[PDB]
């Protein structure tokens, strides 16, 4: 194998790139070259606590700068039979940091024989996020009904937590949460809550640049789990007027190889 | 940082046919040292990968992925489903999330059982996403969505698919200094693989 | 700060930057299990008495020396329920799993280094 | 403090045989919010010359308000009207007058020559004109241009003849290209204004575009 | 470095309504609590401004002087709001180009020749008109409600416009760091300019 | 703002027994996006001289325009044609007037006059070096070697044209900013004459 | 973020304000900036929003373990010592100003302070917070000695409501809570119930 | 700085060099062979930062002899390249900001010759004629102009001589004399040095 | 960079030079006379930053002819030096960060020859043999070793040839050929160029 | 703290048919104040080699001490004298172990062994260049030219001594850090022998 190894390898986050990365970045910053970017999907997320269950929802645009990378990307994940979460910003990190907790809670549920409780998910997420002090940003909206009653949480990318009856996190959120501040009343009904959250997310999607396309809702009522996707289509692409298709022989060719498989 | 070298790759889903194409160039900034430098790797038989970005990490990620794919294939017995490689590369990239690599891979292939075309994509640090119609990534990312969005069409036969993937690259990649001088087209129909080499402006 | 008081076997590692930490999440990731165990030992020693850390750490030592030889993967089925991480799957086993090590050393060298003879 | 800020926009210009077309989306966006949705970016100068000015919307107004004044001065002095061949040089001189404090604009000039002929010029923020035939540009550029390069002037196509652009084709192409390019860009959309100009005057046109 | 909060406004069927908060913030402390932010430059145009306060005083003096001189001359002509808006835009741009900016953001509204006018004069040389407007930090919270209601209905009356402004004050007082319970308002209908204030905002914290 | 134009380019000019030859490319880049393909760089100022282009675009164009105006004024005044050295020194003084503010230009004023040929060089630095073989821009290298290897000062006309075409093509094949078209210019007693224009693809096909 | 405590005979009172924010924008309109550690000791918070939570969780862990180990009700001095030892050891990235108070069977009624830097000391009245510097004169000039529960509650309400209006960080409802010999009772002042000035 | 070129052919991997040293303003030695030898069929050119080049080449050279001496047979040029690249990448990224350029060579017995170009970030191409240093800019076009796909060994020397004459005439530095080595299916042949009076 | 030396004698002010140009990595021209001329008895060597040298030399040279043409007679080397230094100091300190080195010459009719050394901060010495550029370091000791106080014109050329051979052999740059001019009481004599094959 | 010692110095060594000669100065400066006048720099490690000194002082002394210990250990173990190349490579490895932390040293280990003479050079950078003519330190130049002009590889003993004395004197007359005394060292089959020591003033008097 190798002749210059002493200790067995150890897993975890590797770090054998920053020494080269720093000098490369210093070289390329002053020369006006291209710069790396990540899918900072600043998206609106809304959640309300009505009389019986909880309703969630988020927009489905995933940008990577000034260019629309995706037109359909689910912002709602699966954690347990009766717990859902949401992501906001740096979707790459939020996907893994939700899947890990989902698997851990599944193990706990299998070992206990009863449905998990939201506070456990909150505790584990808080512990992990505070362990990784900064350097990983995933604003979440954790909501789910349990044996006690409805619950909601507003985890921040530094470890803070809250128990609001309604919350709106993400890049463009002020419009939706102001709509909430204007229209929300305590102890509403199911269809009214769905209409309210749809209206708030529509205001947020219209009056911002980081959001667009379809919306969806995740009603998680006591004895019925719903996942509607998509729920409403606010914008529809038009139609192409003139045909611009190219026929056979349009493009040239230099060499060609044909290999048959089985 | 994806300007120290060049590269551009597409992927279109037609009618039981998937096409992947790249650009052959390797040069240190303004200078150019070679014209032939493969960026398409034959992982599996009816599957392919399309690494594009900084080359010195492209080689390493390709080697590691090939190693792990051989291990899984030998241990588990039968071939790998196209969806599995998506999570494969996602895990491999997130391995060094803090010390990030520089690759924007594209995966395009067919299901060995269902023969249902599949296309996906990835960002720098691993964020899985699947688009039905097409996807594109590379140094010249901006000047391809406009060329591809209008020219695309659903339910395309292999000939029209080849024509569209040729026209969305040949006159859309020359509008940039780096990442030019040659185009390789890989068309993967149901039964036989076929490779073609276009000709473009030598500048 | 040591002087010399085989370079092919161990080489190509400048003294410049090991006494210069990398991205601040370096000492909190290279040494994590040790730090967590130290914190728990300090807490128990402070609140419960001097017996618990001694007993638990010497239990760790007793159970540690029954694994396979270092040049092969260690199952580590035991010591896990005793540690408390029996079901705490995290960013320690799904990323760069040591079973599929990309680089591997010589058997005799690794075992003789594990014994501390070198 | 920073005496610069972005405001988006997009300018496209087709110079056919006896017709110039200038069109532009209409949305004033800075930071992440939207200020308005009407904000026209196609101002008229003479009976046969239209100016399109993208870029930062603090100098797009000053240059527009200065060019008309200088045009009035020239008309009063020389007792004529500036043709589209002189406005390019005059605007280039004005733009270069502040090379050490550059204007943050991307101007496009379209109009008719002395005889019935299409002509579209193109500048740069420092100021250097260059004649073109289908040049576009602005904030969301690099997407509009390649499709026009494929369509207007047949490039990288073989065994295909050459046909002059007809007026019916021009609007049909421009609408399609804007519709295609509005989705994948952030700063574009809302309302589209077309300022097709011929040898009988200037006629307007407004259509919907990815309603937001 | 005294600072304002928001000088939002909406158009109207024959008239314009402008509201503002009588507050002055010394960074974080609330130093002053009775200063005004609405002007009555002439018989058909009003004014509102945010940001710094000393610059607002200076432009108040200058513009009042200009309008009083024009009225004193005597020709049967006045300053239409469009001219005042253009003058403010030119002054702000000229000050910007000299590296001595006026940290201010104003709203100009009026009703002349049987039509309404409303503009934005941001310090970086930005100018336009819109059916609705907001300033400062209200561009994210105050705007969406007005935009939604205006898109649903493009023409309104006095009652619903006043209630809409009241609701916007309610939400802004709920969720802004710099705000006050009292606020001013002034309509510009063809009768004249009627400055009204102070007002109050009844709130509910029942979800505590 | 953004990068103006023309981060780099190529050109060359050598002199022999039958005058001076000028060749140039056409690709005005903007950092990482190609802005144009047929931008003329061999600037004409009168039917005796041939201004060149390099470095920045707007600065070069403006200073050639001023040089043309001054040359025309001198022509009208003194009734006698101006020598190339006088124009070169004039441009040198004007460009050296401003230094350190970001000027960047490379020009190779050349032509015929009473003393024969002349190919003086001036740039933003301020030196006014003469010579018999020149090449400036990013793509000056990759062409310098070939055009130095082929030059013999006793060539014919067609041989010189072929040498210039080969040099430009080999320079633009290896670089990453030059390319597009190739313009070839000849100078003689009766002023310059345009030789031909060509596309890189055809030259590559015929040189393969 | 104004926090203050006052000690009287037989018990103490404790107030707070719910306007946790993130700069120029309000994060949460109503919160519970008052954590009930164990069953008598209460711990307010200031400074950041995550380090304080982690410190509170660790304190709850250790103090509950200690109390159940000794099979006796805890003493507030133990909580103060634990907070001091936790905060001072990490005096590099743990900016968390804390104030704790509670009642114990022996010498009931205690108000402790532990500002940023790990220093610990006891005082009759403790005040802490970013918007807790505008009422020093009022509290010094008004706080006499020998007051019972009712006037202490009124004094705390007035003193906190004064800074409740002359600051940007503060604003909203008030969260008075009094810990006494018998038990803990809580109430919230909202609307016009808040004294004007 | 320095100069390295290598031209391919039908059955040769001919490489030049530049026997010269470096210092502040002084030339310490005028004949410093940069051509480390790997085996009977493999060369390894290396120009880079001082010290690190002679260390890395020495380490990578006392590792290929081990393979031969432990397995009887000899490596192949492709394996040597794919091993050198891996070592360079792993070591450079580990703890050392290296700056080394390499130019492998070699002639196996199954597919002609093989010449590999490698930058300082550990890339790997298979160009038919590459260059290093600063003279690459002024000489690569000259190499490309006359390079017929097939070149006889006699004409390769003449092409190299012209390519070095142009560099010696149009370069700032004072590269005084060059070394030439050609590899065939007989070992490592040598040719008389190229010296310019 | 460049090279300037001048050796004194009984009745000559012999000076060498370096006919060469400069650029990024390229030599634009291989024969660029740096020797500006003032009068029939005065030379002016000048090496410095590009552009500023040829501008300052031209300005200071179209000013000594004015004195001759306005007063009939001619300046003296001492006056020329004390005027050039003053102009250089006043202009450099005024608004321009110049970098120019100068080496005056001259032969009057009362006190032998005269050679003046001037740095870039406008100093003035009267050394019997000075140097500029980088070759000064490697060649000044050679000039000092063999410099007898009296040197015949025949031996001065040989000493210069040795001093230039050492530089051409031990220097990084590629100074290919040098120019030589000697001033006597007959005008400005010239000698054949020194070129190294 | 303050500057340690020895901002610069001079030394030289050439080889010919009768061994290797080493010369050195003695002035350990401290930036701008002379600290000593008779600091020995030719370091002896055994009666076969002759370590040299340059750059820093303490670092050079410490590393020569370690090299001497290692050489003595090897001598005692293998019963055979160590070649100069082995010692040079050993010192190269030890010095290259630490780089970038501020190390600075120039040493010219030389002596006689089974292969004849040898004058390998190593420094903090890491290169291990050989040669037949060397000079390091600040005053290496001003001596390089003279000692290169005089060297002929066929000299006698007295001629070589005179050449070394002349080179050192001419170097120290023009520099500003070298000077003091001149130490001259000879190497032969039976180990080194000290030749003589001299003062600069006497050499200047006798060379005037």
């Amino acid at each position: 194998a190798a002749v210059s190894v002493y200790a067995p390898p150890v897993g975890g986050f590797s770090f054998d790139n920053c020494r080269r990365n720093a000098v490369l970045e210093a070289d390329f910053a002053k020369r006006g070259y291209k710069l790396p970017k990540v899918r900072k999907t600043g998206t609106t997320i809304a959640g309300v606590v009505y009389k019986d269950g909880i309703v969630l929802g988020a927009d489905t645009r995933a940008t990577e700068g000034m260019v629309v990378a995706d037109k359909n990307c689910s912002k709602i994940h699966f954690i347990s039979p009766n717990i859902y979460c949401c992501g906001a910003g740096t979707a790459a990190d939020t996907d893994m940091t939700t899947q890990l907790i989902s698997s851990n809670l599944e193990l706990h549920s299998l070992s206990t024989g009863r449905l998990p409780r939201v506070v456990t998910a909150n505790r584990m997420l808080k512990q992990m996020l505070f362990r990784y002090q900064g350097y990983i940003g995933a604003a979440l909206v954790l909501g789910g009904v349990d044996v006690t009653g409805p619950h909601l949480y507003s985890i921040y990318p530094h470890g803070s937590t809250d128990k609001l009856p309604y919350v709106t996190m993400g890049s463009g959120s002020l419009a939706a949460m102001a709509v909430f501040e204007d229209k929300f009343r305590p102890d509403m009904e199911e269809e009214e809550a769905k209409n309210l959250v749809s209206e708030a997310i529509a205001a947020g999607i219209f009056n911002d640049l980081g959001s667009g396309s379809n919306i969806d809702l995740c009603v998680i009522s006591k004895n019925k789990l719903d996942f509607l996707r998509p729920y409403t289509v606010p914008n529809k692409k038009g139609t192409r007027l003139g045909r611009y298709r190219c026929e056979k022989g349009t493009t040239a060719v230099l060499t060609e190889k044909i290999t048959p498989l089985e | 940082i994806m300007s120290y070298n060049g590269g551009a790759v597409m992927a279109m889903k037609g009618k039981n046919c998937v096409a992947i194409a790249a650009d052959r160039r390797f040069g240190i900034q303004a200078q150019m040292v070679t014209t032939d430098f493969q960026k398409i790797f034959p992982m599996g038989d009816r599957l392919y990968i399309g690494l594009a970005g900084l080359a010195t990490d492209v080689q390493t990620v390709a080697q590691r992925l090939k190693f792990r794919l051989n291990l899984y294939e030998l241990k588990e017995g039968r071939q790998i489903k196209p969806y599995t490689l998506m999570s494969m590369v996602a895990n491999l990239l997130y391995e060094k999330r803090f010390g990030p690599y520089y690759t924007e891979p594209v995966i395009a292939g067919l299901d060995p059982k269902t023969f249902k075309p599949f296309i996906c994509s990835l960002d720098l640090i691993g964020c899985p996403m699947v688009t039905d119609d097409f996807v594109v990534s590379g140094t010249c990312a901006e000047q391809m969505y406009g060329m591809c969005e209008s020219l695309w069409e659903p339910n395309m036969d292999p000939d029209h698919l080849f024509e569209t993937i040729s026209q969305a690259m040949l006159n859309a990649v020359d509008r940039d200094a780096v990442s030019g001088m040659g185009v390789i087209v890989h068309i993967i129909e149901k039964d036989k693989i076929t490779t073609r080499t276009l000709k473009a402006r030598m500048d | 700060s040591p002087v010399t008081e085989d370079l092919l076997r161990k080489g190509f590692s400048c003294v410049k930057n090991e006494l210069l930490p990398s991205h601040p999440l370096e000492l909190s990731e290279k040494n994590f299990q040790l730090n967590q165990d130290k914190m728990n030992f300090s807490t128990l020693r402070n609140i419960q008495g001097l017996f618990a850390p001694l007993k638990l750490q010497m239990e760790f030592k007793a159970v540690q020396q029954v694994q396979r030889l270092p040049f092969l993967s260690s199952s580590n089925l035991s010591l896990d329920v005793l540690r408390g991480n029996d079901e705490t799957i995290g960013f320690e086993d799904i990323l760069n799993d040591p079973s599929q090590s990309e680089v591997m050393g010589e058997p005799h060298l690794m075992v003789e280094y594990k014994l501390g003879l070198l | 403090f920073s005496p610069y800020v972005f405001n988006g926009g997009t300018i496209l210009a087709i110079a056919g045989e006896d017709f110039a077309i200038v069109a532009s989306d209409t949305r004033l966006s800075e930071g992440f919010s939207i200020h308005t949705r009407d904000s026209p970016k196609c101002y008229k100068l003479t009976d046969k010359t239209v100016i399109g000015c993208s870029g930062f919307h603090g100098d797009c107004l000053t240059l527009t308000k200065i060019i008309e004044a200088r045009l009035k001065m020239y008309k009063h002095s020389n007792n004529k009207a500036m043709t589209t061949g002189a406005i390019a040089a005059m605007l280039s001189t004005i733009l270069y007058s502040r090379r050490f404090f550059p204007y943050y604009v991307y101007n496009i000039i379209g109009g008719l020559d002395e005889e019935g002929k299409g002509a579209v010029y193109s500048f740069d923020p420092v100021g250097s004109y260059q004649r073109d035939s289908f040049k576009a540009g602005g904030s969301a550029s690099a997407m509009l241009q390649p499709l026009l390069d494929n369509q207007v002037g047949f490039k990288n196509m073989q065994n295909v003849e050459h046909v002059p652009l007809s007026l019916d084709r021009a609007m049909r192409l421009v609408k399609d290209v804007f519709i295609s390019a509005a989705e994948r860009d952030v700063y574009t959309g809302d309302a589209l204004r077309i300022c097709i100009v011929t040898k009988e005057g200037i006629r307007e046109e407004t259509v919907s575009l990815r309603k937001d | 470095m005294v600072t304002g909060t928001s000088v939002l406004g909406v158009k109207f069927e024959g008239g314009v309504v402008i509201a503002a908060d009588m507050l002055g913030s010394y960074g974080s402390l609330a130093r002053f609590r009775n200063i005004s932010r609405i002007m009555r430059v002439n018989n058909s145009t009003m004014l509102g401004a945010s940001g710094d306060y000393a610059d607002f005083q200076y432009l108040k003096q200058v513009l009042g002087q200009m309008v009083i001189d024009e009225e004193l001359l005597g020709d049967g002509h006045s300053y239409s709001p469009r001219a005042i808006h253009s003058w403010l835009t030119r002054a702000m741009y000229s000050r910007r180009s000299k590296m001595n900016p006026l940290w201010n953001t104003m709203v100009i509204g009026g009703y002349a020749d049987g039509e309404s006018f409303l503009g934005y004069v941001d310090m970086l040389g930005v100018a336009y008109e819109a059916p609705s407007l907001a300033t400062g930090y209200g561009a994210y919270l105050a705007q969406p409600l007005l935009r939604e209601v205006l898109e649903k209905q493009p023409v309104l009356s006095q009652t619903e416009a006043r209630d809409l402004v009241e609701r916007c004050m309610r939400v802004l007082y709920y969720r802004d760091a710099r705000s006050y319970n009292r606020f001013q308002t002034a309509t510009v209908t063809e009768k004249g300019v009627e400055i009204e204030g102070p007002l109050s905002t009844e709130t509910n914290w029942d979800i505590a | 703002p953004g990068i103006e134009m023309l981060h780099g380019t190529t050109t060359l000019a050598f002199k022999f027994r039958h005058g001076v030859i000028v060749a140039a490319d056409s690709r005005a880049t903007a950092g990482a996006y190609i802005a144009s393909q047929t931008v003329k760089k061999v600037i004409e100022i009168n039917p005796y001289l041939l201004g060149t282009m390099a470095g920045g675009a707007a600065d070069c164009s403006f200073w050639e325009r001023l040089l043309a105006r001054q040359c025309r004024i001198y022509e009208l005044r003194n009734k006698e044609r101006i020598s190339v050295a006088a124009a070169s020194k004039l441009l040198a003084n004007m460009v050296y007037q401003y230094k350190g503010m970001g000027l960047s230009m490379g020009t190779m004023i050349c032509g015929w006059d009473k003393r024969g040929p002349g190919l003086y060089y001036v740039d933003s630095e301020g030196n006014r070096i003469s010579g018999a073989t020149f090449s400036v821009g990013s793509g000056s290298v990759y062409a310098y070697g070939v055009m130095d290897r082929g030059y013999s000062y006793d060539l014919e006309v067609e041989q010189a044209y072929d040498l210039a075409r080969r040099a430009i093509y080999q320079a633009t094949y290896r670089d990453a900013y030059s390319g597009g078209a190739v313009n070839l210019y000849h100078v003689r007693e009766d002023g310059w004459i345009r030789v031909s224009s060509d596309n890189v693809a055809d030259l590559h096909e015929k040189y393969s | 973020t104004t926090i203050m405590a006052v000690q009287f005979d037989g018990g103490v009172v404790l107030g707070a304000d719910s306007r946790t924010t993130t700069g120029s924008y309000i994060a949460n309109r109503v919160t519970d900036k008052l954590t009930p550690i164990h069953d008598r000791i209460f711990c307010c918070r200031s400074g950041s929003a995550a380090d304080t939570q982690a410190v509170a969780d660790a304190v709850t862990y250790q103090l509950g373990f200690h109390s159940i180990e000794l099979n006796e009700p805890p003493l507030v001095h133990t909580a103060a010592s634990l907070f001091k030892e936790m905060c001072y050891r990490y005096r590099e990235d743990l900016m968390a100003g804390i104030i704790i108070a509670g009642w114990d069977p022996q010498e009931g009624g205690q108000g402790y302070s532990v500002p940023m830097g790990g220093m610990m000391v006891r005082q009759s009245f403790a005040i802490g917070g970013s918007g807790s510097s505008y009422i020093y004169g009022y509290v010094d000039a008004t706080y006499r000695e020998g007051m019972t529960k009712e006037e202490c509650l009124q004094f705390t309400a007035n003193a906190l409501a004064l800074a409740m209006e002359r600051d940007g960080s503060s604003g909203g409802v008030i969260r008075l809570a009094a810990i006494a010999e018998s038990g803990v009772e809580r109430q919230v002042l909202l609307g016009d119930q808040i004294p004007k000035f | 700085m320095e100069y390295l070129i290598g031209i391919q052919g039908p059955d040769y991997v001919l490489v030049a060099s530049d026997r010269v040293a470096a210092s502040n303003i002084v030339q310490m030695k005028d004949d410093h062979d940069k051509m480390f030898k790997m085996s009977e069929k493999i060369l390894l050119l290396c120009v880079g930062e001082a010290g690190d080049t002679v260390q890395f080449a020495e380490y990578i050279q006392k590792n290929v002899q081990l393979y031969k001496m432990r397995n009887g047979y000899e490596l192949s040029p492709t394996a040597a390249a794919n091993f050198t690249r891996r070592n360079l990448a792993d070591c450079l990224r580990s703890r050392t900001p290296y700056h080394v350029n390499l130019l492998l060579a070699g002639y196996d017995e199954h597919e002609g010759p093989a010449l590999y170009y490698m930058d300082y970030l550990a890339a790997l191409a298979k160009a038919p004629f590459a260059a290093h240093g600063y003279g690459a800019f002024l000489t690569l076009s000259i190499l490309d102009r006359y390079y017929t796909p097939t070149i006889s060994r006699e004409r390769a020397v003449e092409l190299l001589r012209k390519c070095l004459e142009e560099l010696q005439k149009r370069f700032i530095l004072n590269l005084p004399t060059f070394s030439v080595r050609i590899i065939d299916k007989n070992g490592i042949h040598d040719l008389d040095n190229i010296s310019f009076p």
